């Protein structure tokens, strides 16, 4: 009725407008400028920054400091912590410790002032200024020792790397000592500022609109009333083969695959036929090639099936636009269309189908016109072609926007029924407009769409849905009774024979393939002499109208074709074996010869990447003699005071310890690990040390120049262990390390490396990485860690690498020892801290940023 | 080592990368003689070359 | 061909006013090389191992 008529228009065309004009007002794009407010005390405030590079970073530190600064130490203030592993060629410090205070950068030192003319008399104010113009300096009241002493540097990547403010002097408050940056980079925005209702609104207008719509339509009328209609209800039709494929494929896109197949067979296939692509042959060829589409797209996650699923959806929704003459599927099959092309530009299909719609559609809009014009009907239709428009451009802004079975077999039906069509010009059993739609669809998504314009190549198998009822339509269009009872599905079984004998590499029971092409060459000189001598006498069994038998053999040929588990050692210095030294008398031994270039990993290269771990640099001998006189570094776990250890890689080491303790104890302690490092004999997946067996073979769990520790496991003893160590090469290097074992007595994976606390993640492996709280970066500033669970073979890393400690304590892999776990640091805090006070800031809102 | 098969103990290297201080460096070299004034010898030899990097 | 006929003495001048650590240049004093064809150097006898783009 046309009274709530206009209310149609005023929802259409305000929502076309307000669709396609959503990119404007650019978002809110926050800053933070963190300007140093804790109180006024030594807050060695941490916030890293991600992309390592703010831009103004002005610090007004008045020289009142330098009044009062202990000799032999200082550091005004920082941006990395002190002695903080190559922190000095990274980010910005200033200290003398002598009559030298200079500022330095990125070790491009700027203006060093003696400690006797900025120390009292004239000038107590330095304001160093690292902006996008160079890094100046500021010592404003002193002359020179341009006559004005701000000898800085223009250009322009002297920028500091901060990780957060570092330590100061002993006081209670520095008169202004500000000193801070802008603590982000525009990148990244919250969300749209005003644009959020715009985005409401929009699409409230929409649904409106098709409320409108539906309301519209009402000169047909006739009010549906039973939902899961006639032609549906049958299940009789084995929806069973289908969920039985897919569950075979799988022991979220089954709820997805699910919807296709429902989709299909219920809104397809009784189209394109009245019982003739409803029969159980083409409704068989249909699911069973839909299911075997399925085998590859299944199995390696990807964004393709709902892109499959999605253009069903529009060719089923326009179909059943051009059935009824209600204009409702219409508008929402674009929305649907609009929606696949939404994700990645491979789904052209969708938009295909609307093309493919093209007649039909302007033939149903006309049909309407004589009603009602273009502004109650065509606007609403793309208003609801607008809406994806808006939620993909929501988000972003109009700146920062700017094979051999799955398509051959496909094209194995396609060919002959095009031909059947073309020859036929109607066909008793199909029906004539949907089939030529169908075809429209597909004969333009193989391509001019996706071959001749090269829009990302080799997204396989996406003819899910529509190669089911091609191949569907190729069950009923070969079918004995509609063809010429003849030659030609001679011929046709001859070249499916050819397509499964091409397909059909890493596969084989009996010998390899070509074996159906033995056949497919029989039947082509069958049909041949069939043509010649024109002789139903083999008809159901040469013929073999079953088009899908031939699926079938390829699908059966197709099918049948963590941190959790582990322990950790937390308390890694504790619970140590008692033999009653070193033995009787160690002989063969050393409490030196220990690790300077096998340290802890044994990276000895001169210019080691950004990843390493402090025992890389820590010094070579803490000369602390231990249990043993050893003065040297220890493994992780190194408690110097009470460890007692042994090695002889300073000839023919002959030594060994003497007997130690051996341990329901042993359940909860998995092995018993002897802390050794160098050289040794293991089985692995050298010399000669074993751990021996009195009332072994080392697992070998890591490199043995590194520190590899022993695995030699506790289910080897029953209810005195020693090493008995034999290292017996006379060079000066090919030797073995040894400790005593101590209590392997460990904690859970995902227990004592909670998911509370954050922990980085690697590079790519994250697998079963979720029992975590992963790093992520809150608008600039981002959190510390505490756990690099990390992979086992081979910038955030360095932005960690700047500021933290690092080591790897002792790993495991929950019994199956002998499998190398990764690795599992927890990195350590370089100075007391306070974590990021990040005083948050809007407005940086403009109309062409980026 | 000097690429190109030059021999080391006969061209000699400058260079300013280090990891010690960057320090804005410049050098301005002695003063080469160019060969000749033959119009035979300006053609092939048609131009001078610095070996470089960075 | 840049320098005229008169020129006589050349001297290479360099600068490095980028203080970042990837920003370095390295020099050779100048040479005027022996330039000769490589159908010359090289003949029809020496067998060359051709790459599959030449």
């Amino acid at each position: 009725v046309r009274i709530a008529r206009w209310v149609a228009t005023i929802a259409g065309l305000l929502g076309f407008v307000l669709s396609v004009s959503i990119p404007l007002l650019p978002v809110t794009q926050t800053t933070a400028t963190l300007n140093w407010p804790q109180q006024g005390r030594l807050d060695n405030v941490t916030a890293p920054l991600i992309s390592q590079a703010p831009l103004e970073l002005t610090a007004t530190v008045p020289c009142s400091v330098v009044r009062d600064l202990p000799p032999e130490g200082g550091l005004v203030f920082g941006t990395a912590p002190a002695e903080g592993r190559d922190a000095a060629l990274n980010a910005m410090l200033v200290n003398v410790t002598e009559t030298r205070v200079d500022v330095i950068v990125r070790n491009v030192v700027v203006a060093s002032v003696n400690r006797d003319r900025v120390a009292g008399p004239d000038c107590q104010r330095i304001e160093i200024t690292s902006n996008l113009d160079g890094t100046y300096a500021d010592f404003v009241g002193l002359t020179q020792i341009g006559k004005l002493q701000r000898t800085g540097y223009p250009d322009p990547n002297l920028r500091p790397a901060i990780v957060g403010v570092f330590t100061d002097l002993t006081g209670p408050a520095p008169q202004g000592l500000s000193v801070s940056a802008e603590i982000d980079t525009r990148f990244t925005t919250h969300p749209t500022a005003l644009k959020l209702a715009a985005m409401l609104l929009a699409i409230v207008s929409t649904v409106i609109a098709l409320l409108a719509l539906w309301r519209l339509d009402r000169l047909d009328g006739r009010r549906m009333h039973r939902l899961i209609p006639t032609r549906w209800r049958t299940v009789t039709a084995v929806d069973g083969v289908v969920v039985g494929g897919m569950a075979i494929w799988y022991v979220p896109d089954l709820i997805c695959a699910l919807i296709c197949w429902l989709l299909l067979s219920r809104e397809v296939l009784p189209r394109l036929g009245p019982a003739v692509a409803g029969s159980r042959a083409a409704m068989w060829a249909a699911g069973l090639v839909l299911l075997g589409a399925w085998m590859p797209f299944n199995n390696g996650l990807r964004p393709e099936g709902q892109i499959a699923t999605g253009a069903l959806i529009t060719y089923v929704l326009i179909e059943r636009a051009v059935t009824s003459g209600r204009l409702t599927p219409a508008a929402l099959a674009i929305t649907t269309a609009a929606f696949t092309l939404g994700i990645q530009p491979t789904g052209l299909i969708a938009v295909a189908a609307l093309l493919a719609g093209g007649r039909p559609i302007l033939r149903i809009v006309m049909r309407r016109r004589r009603l009602v014009g273009t502004w109650p009907l065509i606007a609403p239709l793309l208003a609801a072609g607008t809406v994806i428009l808006a939620v993909v451009f929501a988000d972003q802004t109009i700146a920062t926007v700017l094979r051999r079975v799955a398509f051959v077999f496909t094209a194995m039906c396609l060919f002959p029924s095009l031909f059947m069509m073309l020859r036929r010009k109607h066909i008793a059993g199909v029906a004539r407009g949907p089939a030529w739609r169908l075809m429209g669809i597909i004969f333009a998504t193989m391509f001019f769409l996706m071959f001749t314009p090269t829009k990302w190549i080799h997204h396989f198998g996406l003819f899910a849905a529509v190669g089911g009822a091609m191949a569907a339509l190729a069950t009923v269009l070969v079918s004995p009774t509609v063809l010429r009872s003849a030659r030609n599905r001679m011929a046709f079984l001859s070249l499916v024979l050819f397509v499964l004998a091409f397909c059909f590499p890493k596969v084989g029971g009996v010998q390899i393939s070509a074996i159906f092409f033995a056949l497919s060459a029989i039947a082509a000189l069958w049909a041949f002499w069939l043509h010649l001598t024109r002789r139903s006498r083999v008809v159901d069994r040469l013929t073999a109208a079953p088009i899908p038998v031939a699926a079938g053999f390829m699908v059966v040929v197709m099918m049948a074709s963590l941190a959790d588990d582990v322990l950790v050692e937390p308390d890694s210095n504790a619970g140590f074996l008692t033999p009653l030294l070193g033995g009787e008398d160690p002989q063969g031994f050393s409490p030196d010869g220990v690790p300077d270039r096998i340290i802890a990993e044994a990276i000895r290269l001169n210019n080691p990447q950004p990843g390493t771990d402090y025992d890389w640099n820590r010094p070579i001998k803490l000369d602390e003699p231990g249990i043993n006189g050893s003065t040297v570094p220890l493994p992780y776990g190194l408690d110097p005071k009470r460890v007692p250890v042994a090695g002889t890689y300073s000839q023919e080491s002959r030594l060994s310890s003497a007997w130690y303790e051996l341990p329901t104890e042993r359940a909860a302690h998995p092995l018993v690990v002897i802390t050794a490092a160098g050289t040794i004999t293991g089985e692995s997946v050298g010399q000669t040390v074993d751990l021996e067996y009195a009332t072994v073979t080392p697992y070998d769990v890591g490199p043995t120049p590194s520190w590899r520790n022993l695995r030699y496991p506790r289910s080897e003893i029953p209810d005195a262990v020693r090493v008995v160590a034999e290292d017996l090469s006379l060079s000066q290097g090919d030797w073995i390390a040894v400790t005593p074992p101590r209590v392997p007595e460990l904690q859970s994976v995902q227990e004592y490396v909670g998911s509370d606390q954050p922990v980085l993640m690697d590079w790519a492996v994250g697998l079963a990485f979720p029992c975590q709280q992963p790093m992520l970066h809150a608008n600039g500033v981002t959190e510390v860690p505490k756990f690099r669970i990390s992979p086992d073979y081979y910038g955030l890393l360095g932005i960690t690498d700047l500021l933290l400690r690092a080591s790897v304590m002792s790993t495991y892999l929950s019994q199956d020892w002998g499998q190398d776990w990764g690795s599992l640091r927890k990195f350590d805090t370089v100075v007391e801290a306070t974590p990021a006070e990040l005083d948050f800031g809007s407005q940086t809102h403009s109309g062409l940023y980026s | 080592p000097l690429p190109y098969g030059l021999d080391p103990k006969r061209v000699p290297v400058a260079g300013t990368y280090s990891t010690e201080a960057q320090q804005e460096s410049r050098l301005s070299s002695a003063w080469y003689e160019l060969p000749a004034r033959d119009e035979t010898e300006r053609a092939a030899h048609p131009l001078v070359v610095i070996t470089a990097a960075g | 061909s840049e320098i005229p006929d008169d020129a006589v003495a050349v001297r290479v001048v360099a600068e490095d006013l980028s203080l970042s650590q990837g920003d370095w240049i390295a020099v050779t004093p100048p040479r005027v090389p022996e330039l000769q064809s490589v159908q010359e150097y090289v003949g029809s006898d020496q067998p060359v191992l051709m790459d599959w783009a030449v």
